RNA sequence: AAAAAUGAUGAA
RNA sequence: GGUGAAAUUCUUGGAUUUAUUGAAGACUAACUACUGCGAAAGCAUUUGCCAAGGACGUUUUCAUUAAUCAAGAACGAAAGUUAGGGGAUCGAAGAUGAUCAGAUACCGUCGUAGUCUUAACCAUAAACUAUGCCGACUAGGGAUCGGGUGGUGUUUUUUUAAUGACCCACUCGGCACCUUACGAGAAAUCAAAGUCUUUGGGUUCUGGGGGGAGUAUGGUCGCAAGGCUGAAACUUAAAGGAAUUG
């Protein structure tokens, strides 16, 4: 009695991405990042931008004819951090407050059984 | 002055284990040494539970949770207040709390 | 209209590094059940009602 | 006794050319001139004609094979595979 | 001065002595 | 003569004649004398074995591979080389193989080739270490030994020459446009210098 | 300048007869042009459905399943297997520590020409009474049971159709039957077959699918 | 995880 | 995209993001431990083949065949060297954007050699337990790995009736750990670093205040880088260890 899409939320640090498309995936109905609702080029991972993000991709799947949505939360994966960033939570609830109604939440961060060498050099990254 | 019975390692034994990197500086440390933590979180954060349970198309669902594993350097786990520099004598303890 | 009014319901604690905002959580007072943690200006007491121009955003910088 | 303490059989070749190349050489030379065995008869008689061409001193068989050995790593590899590849196939 | 430093900046010089000596042999 | 590949003689029967017919392969690695060689579409996979690439499995190491179907063999022909079969196509009719070059080339699955690698492989691994070995090399190829430098000319004779030093004076590389008499020097390079610093 | 989903038609999706309710869901690809077709654009797609969708039961949450479409007839996208894999969340809340993790793998096909690789996991298991911290096996029995598993898969494989292979699949007959040929060489906690992939395909033979579609 | 260099000789 | 913040870069020729494929090279996560194996360096995907090894069991066999070892020999992380293959990733050098008084540093973007492999070299590491090897004895305790013994113990298809896992009690061997030191030590600490002025079980190697200096020179090994061996003149009253208070 509904119609089902997937959010796709990719919520790294420097940016979130909301990219809600069909069940198989190759059609894309409103992706958009917090990088196009802020200015400030250090906010664009924020929570605020996530949300501001996931209320214009709801907008966009309502008159569209989305009205559930599968939900595949990642990061940034390979040999990187991993772990999700700021504003995944934020788009994630921002979804579920929109009138979208939400299903099957899942991980689906990149995850290596082993790997190419990792970036920062043998002493890392020395701040 | 030699500071701990286990240098800062947990190596009796073998001579070489293998890096891993350290999760928030990329630097490499045998595996022995590293500060392991597991993160195993629910996948929705506590606040915004009720609104996707309030959201939700399935009566009973069952809010899958994720598990992550993390390896830290000293010096990161330092920083990162993960562990914190103790007495000489609360250094032998072992037990998490 | 993009005035939401709340209530404290608790003050959690000071926050700021200069210690000038304060944790609260309010209750929604169009409904009484969706309670949200907010970064407060001044002084505040329990049942103090709040004017959110936005309603949507947790309070970050906690303690 | 010992003539030489390292030229071998290059030392042939005295002075010239550079001692490198002479090595090279050296390397490529004992192993052209090496007796190997033979993959059929059992014995230590297989030596070069030419390039690629090694013959039994007795039983008088010829097998085709490396330009300075009798067999290249490269065949044997090719040996292995082609033997894996026939047994999926006949299997 | 670190202790490898010492070592690396000696053996640098200890080339250049070897450079000059073979020039004069 | 001229060729590192050593040769094999292998004769076969004739079909539709009471004789015999003489055949020159080029000798496979591990191919001996008194050996039994298979030519055909039902021929087992054995080195020395002649097949049709459509026949043999991913991953065959063949040799003197025909461009097209009955040519009698045109690739991975000088000694020591091969071509790998990388894959078939089979509503095409069609096989995908890397040639010795590393080039990727697609070609008809009836064409054949060899089971194994060319014989009388790491030829140039040995130096010559003189003249007069390249002297003899040539001797039995063609008349292309010594090289005179261009550099080394007058102007007459070619366009690197003259000057007061020995210099090419304009750059090396030739577009393929170019004409008889200037291609000289690199024709059509794409690039120059030391490959990967 | 153009709204470009004004040149869809919500194609519907359809699952074969070898799970519960057929209905699936909803896609979309364009409006056909004498220059494109939506019928080549539609066809090849692969949809991402959870197994509790499929069976309409909880136990199934995990264990999600790939559908593959193979031809498209009126608005109605005839699927066919084309997958099986768990959860994340499920891996990771398998995955433990002090006791061993057995992984099993063949690569098998069935009777009709689906060649597939199968994979397989298992835990060690604890006793009831063990005061033991750990609980680890000794690397003969991994072998033994690595060896018990991977005939019991290449047995039930290229014995079944795919249709069959995913009809019991369903039920999870092979992780009890590994149960049940383990059960005097180790005890084990979580059997089970956690991903199945198909590697090559057959002729289309539309026979078959239209066979899973009626 | 912004920046932060230096401090003449002797002197119960 | 990236950062503390940026910029260098990519981008309406569609970047990033989504889907379906493919190729390549490298790695072997989670499981993974005060756990295992190896002379050390080291060694973690499956299966097959090849030889090897410790421990245990042994009313098997030989009978001192042993311990430690100048000379001598094999192996020996990483980097580095020669030549071929490979060359995904990361990345000395280099190039660039920042920061800065400067900043050919840290941070960012690329990127050569290298990283991988085959065949040869090199022979060095905080190659560390900074504790040579063999032997004997001296204290309480609980775990754990491998082997063995016993229990009229549990548990699995049939509920002692076709045999693993677990439990209990021992034992040999091993990685270790906890408490305490009777003892030792300058102490830190140590179960050996004890059995040392009550000084002797056997044996090898090394040191003799700090610098100059692992330098010069000679020899020797190495393709080279360099390894090994290795002074003197001269100079100097401390340098150094472990703890205490600030």
């Amino acid at each position: 009695s509904q119609v089902f899409g997937v959010a796709r939320i990719y919520a790294s640090f420097n940016d979130t991405f909301v990219h809600v498309t069909d069940l198989s995936g190759k059609e894309t109905i409103a992706r958009v990042t917090g990088g196009m609702k802020v200015k400030a080029d250090r906010d664009e991972s924020s929570p605020y931008a996530a949300m501001l993000a996931a209320q214009d991709v709801a907008a966009k799947c309502k008159e569209v004819g989305i009205t559930a949505v599968h939900v595949k939360i990642r990061a940034t994966g390979g040999t990187r951090t991993k772990t999700p960033g700021p504003g995944g939570q934020a788009a994630l609830r921002a979804l579920a407050r929109s009138g979208l109604r939400i299903g099957r939440i899942e991980d689906v961060t990149p995850v290596p059984s082993d790997s190419t060498r990792k970036k920062g050099g043998r002493r890392g990254r020395r701040l | 002055p030699k500071k701990r019975a286990s240098n800062g390692r947990n190596k009796k034994g073998r001579g070489h284990v293998k890096p891993v990197r350290c999760v928030n500086c990329s630097k490499s440390i045998p595996k022995d040494k590293a500060i392991k933590r597991m993160a195993i979180r629910n996948i929705v954060e506590a606040a915004a539970v009720r609104d996707l349970s309030e959201a939700s198309v399935y009566p009973e669902y069952a809010l899958p949770k994720t598990y992550n594993k993390l390896h830290y350097c000293v010096s990161c786990a330092i920083h990162a207040r993960i562990v914190r520099v103790r007495s000489r004598e609360d250094r032998k303890n072992r037990a998490p709390p | 209209t993009p005035v939401t009014l709340a209530k404290v319901i608790k003050v959690l604690g000071r926050t700021g590094s200069r210690g000038g905002v304060t944790q609260v959580r309010v209750e929604f007072l169009e409904d009484t059940s969706r309670t949200i943690v907010r970064n407060v200006k001044g002084p505040v007491r329990e049942n103090d009602i709040l004017v959110l121009m936005e309603s949507e955003r947790e309070a970050r910088r906690l303690r | 006794a010992k003539r030489t303490k390292k030229v071998g059989i290059t030392g042939k070749y005295g002075v010239r050319y550079g001692s490198s190349l002479r090595r090279q050489v050296k390397k490529l030379e004992i192993q052209q001139h090496a007796r190997y065995d033979c993959s059929f008869c059992g014995k230590k008689t297989v030596k070069r004609g030419a390039a690629g061409i090694w013959t039994c001193s007795c039983c008088k068989k010829t097998v085709a094979g490396g330009a300075y050995t009798v067999s290249t790593a490269a065949a044997a590899t090719v040996r292995s595979t082609i033997r894996r590849l026939r047994e999926m196939v006949e299997a | 001065m670190r202790a490898k430093w010492r070592k690396k900046r000696t053996r640098r010089l200890k080339r250049k002595r070897r450079k000059v000596r073979a020039r004069s042999k | 003569s001229g060729r590192g590949a050593p040769l094999a003689k292998v004769v076969f029967r004739d079909p539709y004649k009471y004789r015999l017919r003489e055949e020159i392969f080029i000798a496979n690695e591990g191919v001996h004398t008194g050996q039994f060689i298979y030519a055909g579409k039902k021929a087992s996979l054995n080195v020395g074995n002649v097949l049709p690439l459509g026949s043999v499995p991913e991953g065959t190491i063949v040799s003197n591979v025909e461009e097209k179907p009955g040519d009698r063999g045109a690739l991975a022909r000088a000694s020591g080389n091969y071509v790998i079969i990388i894959g078939h196509n089979p509503d095409e009719n069609k096989t995908r193989v890397r040639l010795p070059s590393g080039a990727k080339k697609v070609i008809s699955s009836d064409a054949r080739g060899v089971i194994g690698v060319i014989a009388g492989g790491g030829r140039v691994d040995k130096p010559l270490l003189k003249a007069g070995r390249a002297f003899h090399k040539y001797r039995l190829k063609r008349n292309s030994w010594p090289k005179t430098r261009g550099v080394a000319m007058n102007p007459v004779d070619h366009p690197h020459g003259g000057g007061n030093h020995q210099h090419i004076g304009k750059a090396s590389t030739i577009s393929r446009g170019a004409v008889s008499g200037q291609k000289a020097g690199l024709i059509a390079a794409r690039r120059t210098g030391l490959l990967r610093g | 300048v153009v709204d470009p989903f004004t040149r869809k038609e919500w194609f519907d999706i359809k699952a074969p007869s070898t799970f519960e309710n057929r209905n699936v869901g909803k896609t979309l690809v364009n409006k056909s042009t004498g220059l494109k077709s939506a019928s080549d654009a539609l066809k090849g797609r692969v949809v991402e459905v959870c197994l509790a969708d499929l069976q309409g039961s909880e136990d199934h949450s995990f264990r999600k399943i790939k559908l593959r479409v193979d031809e498209v007839q009126g608005k109605n996208l005839l699927t066919n297997f084309h997958g099986m894999d768990f959860t994340t969340d499920k891996l990771r809340s398998m995955v433990r520590k002090w006791q061993t993790l057995i992984e099993a793998n063949v690569t098998v096909k069935t009777s009709d020409d689906y060649v597939l690789r199968i994979f397989a996991i298992a835990f060690t298991r604890k006793q009831a009474n063990q005061v033991k911290r750990h609980s680890y096996a000794q690397s003969s029995h991994i072998r033994a049971i690595r060896k018990v598993i991977s005939e019991i898969l290449t047995k039930e494989v290229q014995g079944s159709t795919l249709a069959q292979l995913t009809s019991k699949l369903i039920p999870e007959v092979i992780n009890k039957e590994i149960e049940n040929a383990t059960k005097d060489i180790f005890p084990l906690q979580n059997i089970h077959v956690r991903k199945v992939k198909l590697l090559k395909q057959p002729k289309f033979d539309v026979g078959a699918l239209m066979a899973l579609h009626g």
